[PDB]
Parts: structure tokens; C-alpha cells; sequence
RNA sequence: UACCUGGUUGAUCCUGCCAGUAGCAUAUGCUUGUCUCAAAGAUUAAGCCAUGCAUGUCUAAGUACGCACGGCCGGUACAGUGAAACUGCGAAUGGCUCAUUAAAUCAGUUAUGGUUCCUUUGGUCGCUCGUACUUGGAUAACUGUGGUAAUUCU
RNA sequence: UGGUGACUCUAGAUAACCUCGGGCCGAUCGCACGCCGGCGGCGACGACCCAUUCGAACGUCUGCCCUAUCAACUUUCGAUGGUAGUCGCCGUGCCUACCAUGGUGACCACGGGUGACGGGGAAUCAGGGUUCGAUUCCGGAGAGGGAGCCUGAGAAACGGCUACCACAUCCAAGGAAGGCAGCAGGCGCGCAAAUUACCCACUCCCGACCCGGGGAGGUAGUGACGAAAAAUAACAAUACAGGACUCUUUCGAGGCCCUGUAAUUGGAAUGAGUCCACUUUAAAUCCUUUAACGAGGAUCCAUUGGAGGGCAAGUCUGGUGCCAGCAGCCGCGGUAAUUCCAGCUCCAAUAGCGUAUAUUAAAGUUGCUGCAGUUAAAAAGCUCGUAGUUGGAUCUCUCUCGGCCGAAGCGUUUACUUUGAAAAAA
């Protein structure tokens, strides 16, 4: 092919978006941005198929050409903007706050914060170098660059950015101890406190992390999250506290519930 | 034998300036009921004048039970007109569809293509 | 590229030997006593309890705490147990293998509407399902190959519009009533 | 369902194939009431193609002295809508097909510390010690005169 | 300064340079606004550069069908490498100059064939396997065949240009114009494949854009490719027939359960169809829903192949007479033909069924599982012999610590096995 591609197939597209096979050959291609293609959520997609404030596109365009729609703090018209892990999410007209955090299934949930909580986020760094007379630079998970980072802040941590002002606040170091969650791989949505970490020279770094139900399993370094210092999360969890339940006990659970219920 | 009208999955639009619902019809012994008798049935469950109310996409079931459809009840007359669909407005009788077809359109947009300038206007 | 799905799949297989005349007795008796319309529903059920008995071969291989084999068994027999054809205390892999064509036609909406009294007989049965007259729980339902769940089998009754339900009487007795 | 059956002899036991047997794909024949899905000019000719259509695009926010309409005042610089045109962007995506192609393509894996990257997003954008209360020339649209049998020619 | 396993990295310092075809450091635009004039909010747009966002490009490792009636290939004019450069976005024989004589191959190089785009995957399959994959997803390639370019971030673009080759349109002969392997449609080719339809309502994409456009795509049309569900009747009363878990008596009495040409009788049921109104939908259609009409020879009629065997079901009748024909195979037919042509009857599947061909199982008739080789097809005339394949026994608590109490290996490598990462969807 010459040139990039603008086009996203039904089936091709990223598989936690939870998209039918007959709704239409096309997927919404996400926009160019701060998160990767394969690790985002476009817009249409929260607001349609998660939220179902809208029943077609064309009503997800009105609601985004509206400006009521917030994206860490700032309101983005674009239907397939890229939002992805850490997000903020901020709908003011019916005055409710979003996080984009993965499930325990890998995906993308609905989960409302508070608007206190909705105030600040948290990246992972990325990298750090210094340029230009010596300055240091910093470059998160969100592509965005922070000048003047605490000369403690090193790659892997993670920053707790104030969205009003773009400026670090707080930061929490890689080290084992330290609670995480998974962002990629197989163990995508897992949270649990970093154990161990297997240095692999020339190759992937892999570390283990160990549930709060004493399950433990591996990712790669570029998969880990620090979420908060200690066990104990800087930011409001999802429903399941990133606990992986093997298939017996959902089956179990969801037994329960209709007992409950019916 | 009266047509009943419950709401089942309801939800307040304020982004979209509405209420949205899953609307089911229990008709057992008559025909799929007029979209025009739903409006009316809602108008009066909802305390609404019944041209803010859209309804749409009624499926009735096997055996002549209950139909189930959608519904849309706006603020007001202003904000239909702003976020409906055209064609959900024109059955209301609040918008006209272009009179002309695609292939006229379409041919006399490559007619117009060959002429240049102001003479683009003469050619129809 | 199209929004359309191709996933189907045939629900029979034809015997290998066309004319094995043991086979053909079978096959014919079983048509006859649950009013079959062909070989090839007979070849239907044979087919679906010959993959229930597939699924079970293999996870009767497996290891007795294998999670797989617990929860992929489990749920085998529970549907079998949820339509009424394995006992509820018969819950264990090695009984299915025990279960036979028979079982799962006696499941049929024809056959429990002839059982439960509502047909004269079992063909009876099948043009009673055909023309609208039965209804499961609250849902009209025309298909003779219905299989009657558990929970399902106690409420199967003449449908509130049929002429042997509720009212309105029917075409033919209406022309008579008219004529006189 | 981990299956065979007829055929060499006067008869027998074999090797052995032929033929039966079931599916699946194209074609074809005969027949066809209801209903839900659904492939479909690939195979031969990546052969040739009449005609129509398939790629265009304007916001409060680049350029409006077209009365083409047009006013809550008209010495108002520009009310407003706005064709045309200049400008910007896209036209490198999509769609079709399978001719080429035999470590080529392609798949998994890995690398770019060997490169480029419109756009999006974030940062940088008085960091330079040397007519500015805004500089110059055109050219479209428009008016007017034309050439060619003929073109989205000019 | 900071970073990597590793920089000739990043940042810093110095001396200078800084492209006529010359690098950025804003002479741009809207909305809300108030002083002697000053200040200033929120935007739009634009420009160097840094950030791998979307990519693209070029590399690493391993894996691809048939063929030896292809055994040596490359090295001239780059073939393998070295040095310097040129070109390129960059690494590089990418291309030059000089130098060295290298590089690949029986572990199948090189050549030839492919009715070869590759993969995800499909059919079939006990366990192994065999065959297929043009085809909607990913990747590649091409736009009649070659070649060369412009613009641009991105093209060697063809719904761009330039030329040549082939074909071909209009012409007033001067000239002009072309590219359906896009959607329909036509011709041709063939055994072989549909409408010159409606629409941007959905899915998404593009643009300056909430507004325009989209034969992408959706909708309908043709459609027995193929897949799912599923009508063509059900019931009752008399007459037979059967049995009874009835009297019993193998004479018989017998509406207990049954069966039939009754082509007997009777009413009940219903949808195929016609049609109305909704509903559907962008507008419709189709389903679904409602009403009216709609069944007795319910003429509102089920077919396709068979009846010697394989293989289910007639050595019944008529005709023909080794003819005509049947017959996958064995075989039938030369005056009762169980086999042809028919009538009747029967059976197999059934809204389907027969035929041709490709292919899978059957085929343990390609045998790894798992075949054979005295005589059925088959062990070289016989030894030596490199590669290949296969190979006898034997070996049983150490780096900075605030938990023998965080750690290192600097020591002996793999195969195997188990595990953990990572691994598109469909």
C-alpha cells in the first residue's frame, strides 16, 4: 500500500472494543494520538456502545460537536479520538466522571470516579533525557513531555499528573512492594503487588506480581502499571479488584446472583 | 383487549436533550398498533404533548403478543427538530426529502464539471 | 466484503451403508412411534447425541481434576439434566454414554404434547403444533421439534386464541354456522 | 461407528486390482409449495469494452465591490446569505483481481544503537545584542474581443 | 548532567562555517469586550525542532510444492570479501576505483516445471494422514505490456502525466482523445457465474465541514452454490381384519387397543393463495400482527431413481427376440427376458433426487503408526567403500544488607520434559 492507511475492518479491529461481526463492515478507525491503536478506546465507541447515550454515529457526532465531552480535562470534537489507560473521562452536563481501566477480561470498563478523583491521573514514564541546556525531560504513557521532572523520577515509575495544570504532584518508584496493574499480555487487568523482577540483559525484563488472593503470575516489564505505593491503590478500583477468578468460580458467582435475584 | 404500554429500559439523555426507552405494546387480539396510538399512549403516560414523543422500530413477536419498539420523548419541539433524524422528522411532517434522485444529481454534477466559471450554473 | 455471516453447519449425517435393512427398521420404527416426517430428523437426533457422546469421550480422557474436564462436563450435564434427559442424580460422564436416540425424542414438543394429553395421537400431535393450537409457557410456538425443557414441560397449554384454547372459533365451524 | 461388498476357478485358498459405498466441490438433468440465512464471470480470456455512475470538500474563524438575492439608519471600508474563482486539504484510503512471484512473497520471532514519517497529542515557539497603528508586485473570478470541425483546448 | 547490556547516546565547552535553488525565530483570522489612547480574555490557522501516534522501509532466526531424462553453479559486464568514496531517507557490491580469490552445493546448490500469490483457514479423517486455500481477514503484487517521471509527508499512482509496443475512438485529414483485474452492463470465451435498480437511513471514510460527498457500504432484484426450520393432512362413528393382560368353546359371544380399498359417512383444524390495515424501511419489499375470502378426488394431485446380485424392493402381465436396448462391475437379451420397451405393483431418499468430473475416507492398494519382496510384482552378480543412518558396559557453604539473615554465578554445553512470558480477529 502507498501511503497510510484510514480504514479499521469490523473483525480486525482490537477485540476488547466488544464489536458485533453484522453491525456494518467497518470498525471506527481511532484517530492518531496519545495512546496506540490496538490500546485505546475511541470515542464513538464509549459513547455508543458502552454508554448508550447514543444509538448511531451521527448522534455521538452531535453529542461531541456539543462540547460536552471532557478528555483529561480538555473537550475533544473527535469521534475517534484514542482514549486509553488512566484516561479521564468528564461529561459535565449530566455531571458524571469516567477512569479507563482495564477489567480483569482486558477491557475497557465503565467505571465512574468522583469529581475530586477526576482531578488528577496517573502515567507511567516512559522515558527520561535531557535536552536543550540541560533540562530534563520526561515522556509518559499519555505522549506527553514534562519539563523539570523530580530528578528522583527514573523509567517504569509512575507520576501522578494534575490535569487542571499538567504539573507532577507525586510520584511512585518500580519497586517490588508496590502495587501494579497489568496493561497488556494475558494477564491484562490483573492487579496485584510486584514481587519479583528477572533483569534479562539485551531482552524483555519479566516481573512477577502477586494477587491480593495469593495467586501470582508474569509480564513483561513493558505490561506493568505502578497503580500505588505499597498495597494500597492511589486511584478507585473497578468492581473486581483486579482478581482474576478462574471459570468454576464466575460459574459459582454468577449461580449465586441468580439465586439472589432469580 | 386494551393495547397496554410499559417502558423497559429507560434512560435521561440530557447530552442529547431527551428520554430514550424500550417501549412494549401488549395487543393480544388486534393488529401491530399504529406508531400514531403509541405517541398518544405516551403522551399521556409521560405528561408530554405528543409531537415530542419518536417512536420507531416496532417488532412484533410470533404469535400476536406484544410488539416491542423504541421511544424518544424530548425537552421540547426545538431540540426534536435539532437532534432527529430527518426521516424520523418527516414522518412527523417536519421535513421534506430533496425531490430529486442520485443519478440526476450525480450526472448533472459531472455535467458541470466541464464547464468553468460562472456558466457552471447554466448547465441543469 | 459484505456485513453478512456464512457460519452454518449441516445438523445430520447420512448413513455410510444406504441400505442396511436392521438400520432401515430402526429408523422406520422410530419415525413411526414419534410421528417423524423423514430419516432425516432420526439422522438429526442421532447426530446431535452422537456429538454429546463425542464431547464426553473426550473429557472422559482427561485427568479427574482437570479444571477443563470439571467444567466443561459440569456444564454437558447439566443441559442434558435441564432437558429432561439425563436423571438429576445421574449426574457423572459415564452416563451419558448410557443415553440413547429415544431420549432425546421423547424431549420433543410433539411427543410431550401427545404424552400430556392434549393430542389424540402423536401425528395429531405434530398438526396440532403445525397450526398454531400449542403454546409453551406464554409463547405460541409452531415447531414440533421444540425440545421441552424441565422447567418448561408443566406449562403447555392450547393457546389463548386457539379455538381449543380461548375463543374464536375457527373458519370451517364459522361457514357452517353461517350456512346454517 | 476404528465397517466393508460383487468380479479370475469345475470347485478352493490367496495376491491383486477393477467395480460398488459415504462425504465434499464445480457443472448438468428432472422436479419444486412455505420460511430463514446465503455463495455467485475465480477456473477458459491479467481477453476487449458502447453508455451512465464510482472523489470530492467551507466553518463564527484564508480571499466576497457578481444587486444573484438582500436591511433594524446606509457619507457607513466591510450588515447578511452567497454562485464563481484563487487558496488549503484529500484524491497514496477504499474497491477489484491473482498475471507475475519458489528463500521471492508470506508466517512466527527479533532489530533499527542503520532511516523517514502528513496528521493527532504533549513540550518548545521575547532564550538571537544586530512602513512595524502592517511592506511589494501580480493573477483568477468578473467585463470585453476572439481562434479551432473537434476536448474539462484556450 | 542524565541514560543503555552496549554509543562515536544525551547534555556541556571551544574554533569557525551556515547553501542565489538562502532555516526557524507569526506583517494571518473570528467572538466577547471598557478610561487620559494602555492593558487583556477564549479561540481559529500557520511554522522550524523534540517526543516511534499511524505507519512505511530495510535487516535477524526458522519454516514452502514437483523434478537428477537438471551435478556442479557464480566469478567477462559484482560473483564472495576488504579499503576509500558516490548515490540513497538510511545499513549494504547499492553503484564506482583499487585490492584479495573468494562465495554455494548430494544436508540437493544451479537449472526446469507449477492448471503456484503466501498465511489465517477448508473438505475429509479412529489414532496417523490426504487433498485444497482465485475468493470478503492480514500481508504482497498489478491496473493492456514495458519503461520514465511530476506533485506530494506518502506514488515509480495509472478513475495522474510522458513515450514506445498492441489495440482502438472522433476528424472538415490539419488534428484531438484512450485504458471497467471499480459498480452495473455488453461482446468474446467457454461445462461454468446475477440488475445498465434504490439510498447515504446503518457501518465507517474523506473535506475548510455538526451541514457536503462516498456503485466504499447498505437495500432490494436474479439465485435449488450451499445451510437451518418445515406443509402435502388430523380425528370420530358404522364394516371388515388383528389381537387381548374377557367368557373361554381350536364352534363362537366380543365398539378393550389397534387397521383398511371403505377411494363409506361426518363435522372439526389449518395455511399455501387472494386481499385490507398496521408494522417494517431512507422509501419500500420480505418476515411478524389483524380482519375478510380461502379444502374433500381437501384435483390446493411430490418427485427423482430403482425392483437378478453387490443393494431395499416382482422368475407378475403384454411387446421384442444377441434386434432394440440395459449393464459403474458380474452380467441380461439368440420365443415363459426376475435385468430391454411398457402396464401394474413394490422401496429408497424426499422438496428433493439422478449424471459427469476433481478430491477425501474406504487404501494396512504408498504402510511414520502400518504393507510387501522363496514360488503371486519384487534382494543389486559379488565384495570394498565416503557421506547418510545406527552404535556395547561403566561415574550416587563465597560480592555494599537495618528478616547460617537481601546474593552471586565466572563455574561443565546442549537435546529431552515440565513451567512461565509473548503470541490479530474471524
Amino acid at each position: 500500500a502507498r501511503g497510510p492507511k484510514k480504514h479499521l475492518k469490523r473483525v480486525a479491529a482490537p477485540k476488547h472494543w466488544m464489536l458485533d461481526k453484522l453491525t456494518g463492515v467497518f470498525a471506527p478507525r481511532p484517530s492518531t494520538g496519545p495512546h496506540k491503536l490496538r490500546e485505546c478506546l475511541p470515542l464513538i465507541i464509549f459513547l455508543r456502545n458502552r454508554l448508550k447515550y447514543a444509538l448511531t454515529g451521527d448522534e455521538v457526532k452531535k453529542i461531541c460537536m456539543q462540547r460536552f465531552i471532557k478528555i483529561d480535562g480538555k473537550v475533544r470534537t473527535d469521534i475517534t479520538y484514542p482514549a486509553g489507560f488512566m484516561d479521564v473521562i468528564s461529561i459535565d452536563k449530566t455531571g458524571e466522571n469516567f477512569r479507563l481501566i482495564y477489567d480483569t477480561k482486558g477491557r475497557f470498563a465503565v467505571h465512574r470516579i468522583t469529581p475530586e478523583e477526576a482531578k488528577y491521573k496517573l502515567c507511567k514514564v516512559r522515558k527520561i533525557f535531557v535536552g536543550t541546556k540541560g533540562i530534563p525531560h520526561l515522556v509518559t504513557h499519555d505522549a506527553r513531555t514534562i519539563r523539570y521532572p523530580d530528578p528522583l523520577i527514573k523509567v517504569n515509575d509512575t507520576i501522578q499528573i494534575d490535569l487542571e495544570t499538567g504539573k507532577i504532584t507525586d510520584f511512585i518508584k518500580f519497586d517490588t512492594g508496590n502495587l501494579c496493574m497489568v496493561t497488556g499480555g494475558a494477564n491484562l487487568g490483573r492487579i496485584g503487588v510486584i514481587t519479583n523482577r528477572e533483569r534479562h540483559p539485551g531482552s524483555f525484563d519479566v516481573v512477577h506480581v502477586k494477587d491480593a488472593n495469593g495467586n501470582s503470575f508474569a509480564t513483561r516489564l513493558s505490561n506493568i502499571f505502578v497503580i500505588g505505593k505499597g498495597n494500597k491503590p492511589w486511584i478507585s478500583l473497578p468492581r473486581g479488584k483486579g482478581i482474576r477468578l478462574t471459570i468454576a468460580e464466575e460459574r459459582d458467582k454468577r449461580l449465586a446472583a441468580k439465586q439472589s435475584s432469580g | 383487549d386494551t393495547v397496554t404500554i410499559r417502558t423497559r429500559k429507560f434512560m435521561t439523555n440530557r447530552l442529547l436533550q431527551r428520554k430514550q426507552m424500550v417501549i412494549d405494546v401488549l395487543h393480544p387480539g388486534k393488529a401491530t398498533v399504529p406508531k400514531t396510538e403509541i405517541r398518544e399512549k405516551l403522551a399521556k403516560m409521560y405528561k408530554t404533548t405528543p409531537d415530542v414523543i419518536f417512536v420507531f422500530g416496532f417488532r412484533t413477536h410470533f404469535g400476536g403478543g406484544k410488539t416491542t419498539g423504541f421511544g424518544m420523548i424530548y425537552d421540547s419541539l426545538d431540540y426534536a427538530k435539532k437532534n432527529e433524524p430527518k426521516h424520523r422528522l418527516a414522518r412527523h411532517g417536519l421535513y421534506e426529502k430533496k425531490k430529486t434522485s442520485r443519478k440526476q444529481r450525480k450526472e448533472r454534477k459531472n455535467r458541470m464539471k466541464k464547464v468553468r466559471g460562472t456558466a457552471k450554473a447554466n448547465v441543469g | 466484503p459484505v456485513a453478512r455471516s456464512w457460519v452454518c453447519r449441516k445438523t445430520y449425517v447420512t448413513p455410510r451403508r444406504p441400505f442396511e435393512k436392521s438400520r432401515l427398521d430402526q429408523e422406520l420404527k422410530l419415525i413411526g412411534e414419534y410421528g417423524l416426517r423423514n430419516k432425516r430428523e432420526v439422522w438429526r437426533v442421532k447426530f446431535t447425541l452422537a456429538k454429546i457422546r463425542k464431547a464426553a469421550r473426550e473429557l472422559l480422557t482427561l485427568d479427574e481434576k482437570d479444571p477443563r474436564r470439571l467444567f466443561e462436563g459440569n456444564a454437558l450435564l447439566r443441559r442434558l439434566v435441564r432437558i429432561g434427559v439425563l436423571d438429576e442424580g445421574k449426574m457423572k460422564l459415564d452416563y451419558i454414554l448410557g443415553l440413547k436416540i429415544e431420549d432425546f425424542l421423547e424431549r420433543r414438543l410433539q411427543t410431550q404434547v401427545f404424552k400430556l394429553g392434549l393430542a389424540k395421537s402423536i401425528h395429531h400431535a405434530r398438526v396440532l403444533i403445525r397450526q398454531r393450537h400449542i403454546r409453551v409457557r406464554k409463547q405460541v410456538v409452531n415447531i414440533p421439534s421444540f425440545i421441552v425443557r424441565l422447567d418448561s414441560q408443566k406449562h403447555i397449554d392450547f393457546s389463548l386464541r386457539s379455538p381449543y384454547g380461548g375463543g374464536r372459533p375457527g373458519r370451517v365451524k364459522r361457514k357452517n354456522a353461517k350456512k346454517g
